[PDB]
């Protein structure tokens, strides 16, 4: 609730300035590269994902698991990137 | 949850309906598509929160993460159309009859 | 109560991005050898207010060719998301104290994005979609390594919430550790407030994109929001990477140094302007995805071991 | 306040009702973004964090923003077609008031809606006394007690960069 | 002479502590004194519950070993 | 049915202190007072039913009572101070107060 | 530094998480006993507005099991002050 | 295709059943599925001829909706069972879902209308993994479910599919269309007696794997997608005529060959259950089946169609043999009814 | 070793980058301190310490906490 | 499953999390914990056709722990009466609805 009164004042503000604004006053753009971008951002913005639980799972007690595991994925993704600079990929 | 369970459920129906019935368009179904996603995501992530079936939670995620390539891999499919057709409509796509 | 602090955090800030505007037109003049706006007010004080009020008075105009939402809907949006990250900022005391901070204030920037894509399409001409694509691509690359290098710090903070920090740097700012990152946390504040060395988002003789279409109350919202982000960007520096000191007994002198760092910051963007031109488009994006990713990725993986074998592993909560 | 989570779950389906009235592209994707956040308040309502707001970062700004953009070089103007957008936006709304009706119908049939218990289970149990219950603490078993779950979506990924570059080249 | 800057930024300046140094004492006003308590994990929001039914109707209010 | 003990079954005495009293003290607590906490945990785990171990519970609640009773007697004054100063930080965090602590403690380790 | 502080700091996690472990037991005795008594009121109310009721025993488990069985906390209050049950629904989130 | 990208799509397209087969949790069964539609759609578009893109974004469109279905019902189950898995207790309407979307992965009876153009315009190889290792992995997930799912439904579509496929292919003179008309009809066989005795469903789809296998590497020897380019295979390649006639007469259930055992014994374990109906109406429109095999079989074998000067050209270049498993997989198939006690 | 001289100084990016990537790949196996970090959070106790029966056939579990018996993290003292 | 290629590997990549009653992590048990044990090591060993209607009064409660609808219905059914009991004035509800606050 408090963050919800916080925000429509967010809102609130924002809106009274464009009204008074207005008020007070008185097609074939493609390159793969832009979609292909799109696309890594995604694969790189899912890691991002398996990714973010890194903190809550340092205080696993296996340790050994949670970073073979994190490292493999990192290690994975990068290697991703590292096909995407090796093909004409990340090169525009 | 017991209607608020139906709410995103019948929102899974409406996206059903709605990536059946094609018009123009595909990217309006893609993204209806993922329309589902966000409800199935919604809803598994609603009962392991009130089962506190926390050995699940791994799952709504990975729904999420298998749901992006799966669009990623629809959306090239759709620039590969519109680079073979120069658009995204639907009727373009009977050459196979 | 609770709404007078939101007034005391909101009203502030406001003020604080018009000033910053005046800040930039003497900062900038001094270096270039001349005074700056001294001549309306005294000293330049009542400038930010003037142009204000011309530009909310000039005539808002909606091409012919242009969506009526996706045009209103674009400013409301970037001034809301970026007031709105200053919800949860620890100074020290936060307004709302979400335990999953951080996480907040990466998502809420991520949505501005769209503010640039949907400005680009209701404009409905090529400058305007031209510098939209570009642009969206830009602050979403940064958003990458930006939201990877948050993550390294996370896992030496213990917790995705802002306070945890306050009490991690009570001894040393997380600047002499990760410092590596700290250069590359501050390029990509650069990159995603739009600034100079990286302001190819809307350049300005290259496509006079985000703006061009926007005259007047529109301009000035989005205008607002990139300002007070500015100095947002600039205060998560100084509280994730700078740490003021804090105090428990007198809150404020973590405030006042809070001020003085994020003041400095803020004023170092506006010195990196003045000093370097622009980077090209694909310079931008080649920095990011080959130079920083990569040192990223694998800073990100030296700060999962440094804690294990270093039996430093940072206490939850 | 007790029917914050119906209500949420209501805007929600509507929502979805735009995407499914299939508006212009672009239009459409401003509702997923509508249903997306009104959905990210409903786990972040069922006292799951972590699980929403990585719905904000991964979906809200993450996914679509893909799309918008796609959307942007791809999907056309949907030109000569945005009349509709407003005969959409009709059948949106009436449907949505039908539905209003639809629900109190619904409810008429005791025989679930609960209309007197709405805010007595948005949740129903909880560890009051407990320390690390937090949702997230699960979401991590996918780096120790369940890794399969990783290291397949892992796999996902990397077979995904092959796998687009292959069908884009 | 740059010393001119220096009005801009001194305003700038007054208006970044003020909601530091305003939302740390609106916290100590509503709170009783007392720093408002953080609730991070349910059992902080038990306790703090607890307070509350202990007396008055707010956690604020803390009765000691006089009770 | 269900067998709910009554009210007047299941009204007995609580320490019904400020949560940073509890926790100023709750060291010692956890020294002076586990015989009887445990049973009443034991039997809690191993009989699910709270219903059964009750009685086990009105137990717990009188150690501790007498538990404040003997610092009410002893160091009391410093126990005072302690928990003011505690219960002034907003996580009641230990490490800000320790020169109070120390108070308390060493006299609990003169007098009682 | 960031290894000794941390180090530190897991020390203080530790002795705070047994500050709580010491005082559960308490808690534990307090909150069941509180529990019945809210399942208990809510009795006396049932029976008075059961009563009337056809045939209808005040009150009996939906399951036939015998074993004891946590109340939801809507079982707890939805009968109660619907303040009370918006507290505990969506107090901590709202935390304070 | 770097070899390392064919690598690790062969990997997924081999993964994604093996994940499917071998878990129980239905979430790792349902991510199976997931890799297996990403897998597949890169070699669909190889040649990225215009007729390829068609064809991806219709398997992916029918793909991903069925994906999605597989997964509400998934999700459906975790609320009315904590499982993660169904179970004797789960809601019927749950499990039929599952039989609909995995019909449509399968591409059985109302839904099959995908499958016929998506075989036409990929080529003959990758048809081959399109019919027959994409079609282990949803069957699997039935086959484990079979005890749950609904005797009702699934002779429907398996009734519907005989027929459809059998029309389907009649008019049909593309050899990618005949062959996915048959696949839809075999496959159509294999559902009917899931309900009642699994095991068979394993037998009924080897057998339509042996038999298919040959049968595709017998057109693209000769890269024939159409009965008149097949019509031509005595002067292209005359010993592949022999056989070729045996396996689609196989394929078709005439008595002598392999291909009778699969019907035989799913008409006895249906009449054992009594179906006498519905068995006897599959059997007779199976019958519809072998006549466009047949009208094949005349073009191609017993008469001989006029060829075109430039083949003599093509004879005399020594012409690029057929991989052993033609062999292996051609006898195996044409003739080991002897042997059927053995196989069920 | 001669590029890899030049790549020091041409692309020192990624030199640096894969260093670290092996140094964190290392550092862990080789230190005196990685078994602590799944002690140390091992230790840390989050939740209730049940009690077991004292059928009086164990003389490992100690029969109160600050009894000589029993586990201890002096190795988390002086650590 | 179909190929059980784990139960011979000896591995368990896929069973361990499979019902609420499984390795919660920190051992926090999940809800309905009571019941789904006793609804499966009582169909353990019984396949399943003999575990569908012997084995129903455990299922019979664990969909009852979990729905909780039973629950729901006889609570709404008590909140209707209260309704129209309150409506003749009949029920009033007690300041223990508002009362002295147990620790
Ligand atoms: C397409 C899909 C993928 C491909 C197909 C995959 C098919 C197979 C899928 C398998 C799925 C998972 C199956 C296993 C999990 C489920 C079953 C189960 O219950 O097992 C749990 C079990 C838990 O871990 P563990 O094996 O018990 O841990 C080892 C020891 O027990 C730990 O005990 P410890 O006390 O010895 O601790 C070790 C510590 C101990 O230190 C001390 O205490 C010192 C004092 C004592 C000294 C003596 C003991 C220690 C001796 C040295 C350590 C030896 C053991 C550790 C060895 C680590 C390396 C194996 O010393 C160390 O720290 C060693 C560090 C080594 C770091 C290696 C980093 C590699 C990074 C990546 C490099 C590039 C690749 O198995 C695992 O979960 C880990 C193995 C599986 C990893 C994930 C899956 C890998 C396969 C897919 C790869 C491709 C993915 C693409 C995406
Ligand atoms: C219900 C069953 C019904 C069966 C009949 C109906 C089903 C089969 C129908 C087949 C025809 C369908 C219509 C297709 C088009 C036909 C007209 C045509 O244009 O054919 C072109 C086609 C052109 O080929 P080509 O250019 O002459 O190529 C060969 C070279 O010239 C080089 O040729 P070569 O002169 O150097 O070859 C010499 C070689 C020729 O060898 C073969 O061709 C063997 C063919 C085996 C076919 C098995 C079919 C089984 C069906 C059930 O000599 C041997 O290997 C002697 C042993 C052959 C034994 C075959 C029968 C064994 C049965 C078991 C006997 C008792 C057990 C003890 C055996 C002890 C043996 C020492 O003509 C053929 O070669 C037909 C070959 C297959 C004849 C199958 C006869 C099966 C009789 C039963
Ligand atoms: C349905 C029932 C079974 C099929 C009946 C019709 C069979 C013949 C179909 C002929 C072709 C389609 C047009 C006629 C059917 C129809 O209602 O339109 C579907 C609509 C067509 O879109 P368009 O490309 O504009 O075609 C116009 C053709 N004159 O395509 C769409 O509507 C796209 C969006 C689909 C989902 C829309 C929202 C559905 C839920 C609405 C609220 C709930 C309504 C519940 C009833
Ligand atoms: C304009 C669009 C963007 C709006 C601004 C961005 C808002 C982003 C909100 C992200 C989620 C915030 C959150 O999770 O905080 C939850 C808060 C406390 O929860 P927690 O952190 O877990 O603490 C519990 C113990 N202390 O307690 C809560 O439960 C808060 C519940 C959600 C509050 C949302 C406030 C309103 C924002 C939505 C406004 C909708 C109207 C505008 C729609 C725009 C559509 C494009
Ligand atoms: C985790 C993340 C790890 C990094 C992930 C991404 C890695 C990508 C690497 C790609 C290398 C190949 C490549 O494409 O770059 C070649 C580079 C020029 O790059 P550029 O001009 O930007 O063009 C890129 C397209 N060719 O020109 C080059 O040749 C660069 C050579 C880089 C390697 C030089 C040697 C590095 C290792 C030095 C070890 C020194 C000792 C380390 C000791 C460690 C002990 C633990």
């Amino acid at each position: 609730m408090n963050l919800y009164t916080v925000i429509f004042i967010n809102i609130l503000l924002s809106l009274t300035l464009i009204l008074v604004a207005f008020w007070l006053p008185q097609r074939l753009p493609f390159s793969m590269k832009f979609f292909l971008v799109a696309i890594t951002f995604l694969l790189f913005d899912l890691e991002i994902a398996l990714l973010l639980p890194l903190p809550w799972a340092i205080q696993t007690i296996k340790t050994s698991t949670m970073m073979i595991m994190a490292f493999i994925l990192v290690t994975i993704l990068s290697l991703g990137l590292a096909y995407e600079w090796t093909q004409k990929g990340l090169e525009w | 949850m017991p209607s608020t369970f139906f709410n995103l459920t019948m929102a899974f129906s409406l996206s059903l309906l709605g990536t059946l019935m094609f018009r123009s368009h595909l990217m309006s179904t893609l993204l209806c598509l993922e329309g589902m996603v966000l409800s199935l995501f919604i809803m598994t992530s609603v009962t392991s929160l009130n089962s506190n079936s926390m050995s699940s939670m791994p799952i709504p995620i990975t729904i999420l993460v298998f749901a992006a390539c799966e669009a990623a891999v629809g959306l090239a499919l759709l620039v590969k159309v519109s680079n073979t057709y120069g658009t995204d409509y639907v009727q373009n796509l009977n050459l196979l009859q | 109560m609770f709404f007078i602090n939101i007034l005391t955090l909101l009203v502030p800030i406001l003020i604080a991005m018009a000033f910053l505007t005046l800040v930039e037109r003497k900062i900038l003049g001094y270096m270039q050898l001349r005074k700056g706006p001294n001549i309306v007010g005294p000293y330049g004080i009542l400038q930010p207010f003037a142009d204000a009020m011309k530009l909310f008075m000039k005539e808002p105009m909606r091409p012919l060719t242009t969506s009526m939402s996706l045009f209103i809907i674009a400013p409301t949006l970037s001034l809301t998301l970026a007031l709105s990250l200053w919800v949860p900022l620890p100074m020290p005391h936060p307004l709302i104290n979400l335990n999953l901070g951080i996480l907040f204030i990466l998502a809420t920037s991520s949505l501005s994005v769209y503010s640039i894509l949907w400005s680009g399409w209701a404009s409905n001409s090529k400058y305007s979609l031209f510098g939209a694509l570009r642009a969206v691509a830009q602050t979403i690359s940064y958003e990458v390594t930006m939201a990877i290098i948050l993550l390294s710090v996370l896992l030496m903070n213990g917790s995705y919430s802002l306070q945890t920090l306050i009490t991690t740097q009570e001894h040393m700012w997380l600047l002499l550790p990760a410092w590596p990152m700290a250069m590359m946390w501050f390029i990509s504040t650069l990159a995603e407030t739009n600034r100079a060395p990286f302001d190819l988002t809307e350049g300005e003789s290259e496509l006079v994109g985000f703006n061009v279409e926007y005259a007047a109350g529109p301009f000035a919202l989005f205008f607002m929001a990139e300002y007070t982000n500015i100095i947002l960007m600039n205060a998560l520096t100084t509280i994730i990477f700078l740490g003021p000191l804090y105090y428990i007994n007198l809150p404020e002198l973590y405030s006042t140094n809070f001020m003085m760092e994020a003041l400095l910051l803020s004023s170092t963007f506006l010195w990196i302007r003045a000093s370097y031109p622009r980077f090209r488009y694909d310079q931008l994006m080649h920095l990011l995805w080959k130079n920083f990713l990569p040192l990223t990725l694998a800073l990100c993986m030296w700060h999962i071991s440094l804690p294990i074998f270093t039996a430093g592993v940072p206490p939850y909560m | 306040m007790n029917n914050y989570i119906f209500v949420l779950s209501s805007l929600f389906l509507v929502g979805c009702l735009g995407l499914a009235l299939k508006p212009s592209p672009i239009y459409g994707g401003l509702g997923l973004i509508v249903s997306g956040f009104v959905g990210c308040l409903m786990v972040l309502g069922f006292g799951g964090s972590f699980l929403g707001l990585m719905v904000f970062l991964i979906y809200l700004g993450g996914m679509l923003v893909v799309f918008g953009y796609t959307t942007a070089m791809a999907t056309e103007e949907y030109p000569e077609t945005w009349g509709s957008n407003w005969l959409i936006l009709g059948f949106l709304v009436l449907g949505v008031i039908m539905e209003v009706f639809l629900i109190c119908v619904l409810n008429y049939y005791d025989e679930v809606i609960n209309l007197d218990g709405l805010g007595d289970w948005l949740m129903y149990e909880v560890d009051d006394v407990g320390v690390m219950l937090e949702g997230g603490i699960g979401v991590a078993a996918m780096y120790s007690c369940a890794t399969w779950m990783m290291v397949v979506a892992g796999w996902s990924l990397f077979a995904g960069i092959f796998i687009i570059i292959e069908i884009t080249r | 002479m740059w010393f001119e800057i220096l009005p801009g930024l001194a305003i700038m300046g007054v208006c970044l502590v003020i909601p530091g140094v305003s939302t740390a004492y609106i916290h100590k006003f509503t709170n009783g004194g007392k720093e408002k308590r953080v609730a991070r994990v349910q059992y902080q929001w038990y306790l703090m519950e607890r307070d509350r039914r202990i007396s008055g109707v707010n956690r604020y209010y803390v009765s000691k070993g006089l009770e | 049915i269900v067998e709910l003990p009554t009210l007047e079954e299941l009204k007995v005495e609580e320490v019904k202190v400020s949560s940073a009293v509890l926790k100023a003290a709750a060291h010692h607590y956890g020294a002076q007072c586990d015989k009887t906490n445990k049973e009443f945990m034991l039997c809690r785990w191993e009989e699910k039913d709270p219903r059964r171990c009750l009685k086990e519970g009105k137990l717990v609640n009188g150690c501790a009572l007498n538990f404040f009773r003997q610092i009410k007697s002893h160091c009391a004054e410093p126990f005072t101070e302690y928990w003011t100063c505690l219960d002034y930080s907003n996580m009641q965090l230990f490490r800000h107060c320790r020169q109070q602590q120390a108070k308390f403690d060493q006299c609990v380790l003169d007098k009682l | 530094r960031m290894m000794r502080w941390n180090q530190e700091r897991r020390r203080l996690l530790i002795e705070d998480l047994e500050a709580r472990i010491a005082l559960m037991p308490l808690f534990q005795a307090e909150k069941d006993r509180r529990t019945l008594q809210i399942l208990r009121e809510n009795l006396e109310e049932e029976a008075i507005i059961m009563k009337d009721v056809p045939n209808w025993k005040v009150g009996e488990s939906v399951f036939h099991t015998t074993r004891w069985v946590p109340p939801l906390i809507g079982e707890m209050y939805g009968l109660r002050t619907k303040e009370e049950m918006s507290n505990a629904n969506f107090g901590f989130t709202w935390y304070t | 295709m770097n070899p390392i990208t064919l690598a690790i799509i062969y990997f997924t397209i081999f993964l994604g059943p093996v994940i499917t087969m071998s878990s129980t949790n239905l979430m790792l069964m349902w991510v199976g599925l997931e890799f297996s539609l990403l897998a597949i759609i890169p070699m669909l578009i190889n040649k990225k001829n215009p007729r390829s893109t068609e064809a991806a974004t219709k398997y992916f469109v029918t793909q991903a909706t069925a994906s999605m279905i597989i997964l509400l019902a998934i999700v459906l189950n975790y609320k009315q069972l904590g499982t993660w898995m169904f179970q004797q207790q789960t809601n019927g309407l749950i499990l039929n879902m599952t039989l609909m979307a995995l019909s449509m992965k399968l591409g059985l009876a109302p839904f099959h209308f995908w499958l016929p153009e998506v075989t036409q315009g990929i080529p003959l190889h990758m048809g081959l993994i399109l019919l027959t290792w994409q079609k282990i992995a949803p069957l699997s997930i039935l086959i484990q479910i079979y005890p749950l799912l609904n005797s009702t439904i699934i002779l429907m579509l398996a009734i519907t599919s005989i027929f459809m496929g059998a029309w389907g292919g009649l008019n049909q003179t593309q050899m990618r269309k005949i062959m996915a008309y048959s696949s839809i009809a075999h496959m159509g066989w294999m559902l009917a007696i899931l309900p009642y005795n699994p095991s068979l469903t394993l037998l009924n789809l080897m057998i339509y794997i042996i038999l298919t296998a040959p049968m595709f590497m017998a057109l693209m020897l000769n890269n024939s997608m159409t009965i008149n380019s097949i019509s031509l295979l005595w002067n292209k390649t005359p010993a592949m005529l022999t056989m070729i006639s045996l396996m689609l007469l196989s394929l078709g259930g005439l008595p002598p060959l392999t291909g009778f055992l699969p019907k035989w014994i799913i008409i006895t374990e249906l009449m054992k259950n009594n179906c006498l109906i519905m068995a006897t109406l599959m059997a007779m429109m199976a019958l519809l089946n072998l006549f466009f095999y047949t009208r094949l079989i005349y073009s191609t074998s017993l008469t001989m169609f006029p060829t075109n000067n430039n083949s003599k050209m093509m004879t005399h270049q020594t012409k690029t043999k057929p991989n052993l498993m033609f062999s292996t997989l051609a006898i195996m198939s044409t003739m080991t009814l002897p042997l059927a006690p053995q196989l069920i | 070793s001669a590029f890899l001289k030049n790549a020091w100084a041409k692309e020192p990016v990624l030199v640096v980058s894969f260093s670290v990537w092996g140094l964190a790949i290392i550092m862990p196996m080789i230190s005196p301190y990685t078994k602590y970090a799944s002690m140390i959070n091992k230790a840390t106790p989050y939740n209730y310490p049940v009690p077991v029966r004292d059928d009086g056939n164990m003389p490992d579990v100690p029969s109160h906490p600050q009894d000589p018996l029993g586990p201890s993290l002096d190795w988390l003292k002086n650590l | 499953p179909f190929l059980d290629i784990q139960k011979k590997l000896g591995i368990s990549l896929d069973r361990h999390f499979m019902f609420l009653s499984a390795e919660q992590p920190y051992k926090n048990a999940a809800r309905c914990h009571a019941f789904e044990k006793e609804w499966i090591e009582c169909a353990h060993g019984i396949g399943g056709t003999r575990a569908k209607k012997e084995c129903k009064i455990e299922f019979d409660d664990f969909e009852e722990c979990l729905l909780r609808y039973k629950t729901m219905r006889r609570m709404h059914d008590i909140k209707k009466q209260r309704e129209k009991l309150m409506k003749e004035g009949k029920y009033t509800p007690p300041p223990h609805h508002s009362g002295r606050e147990e620790p």
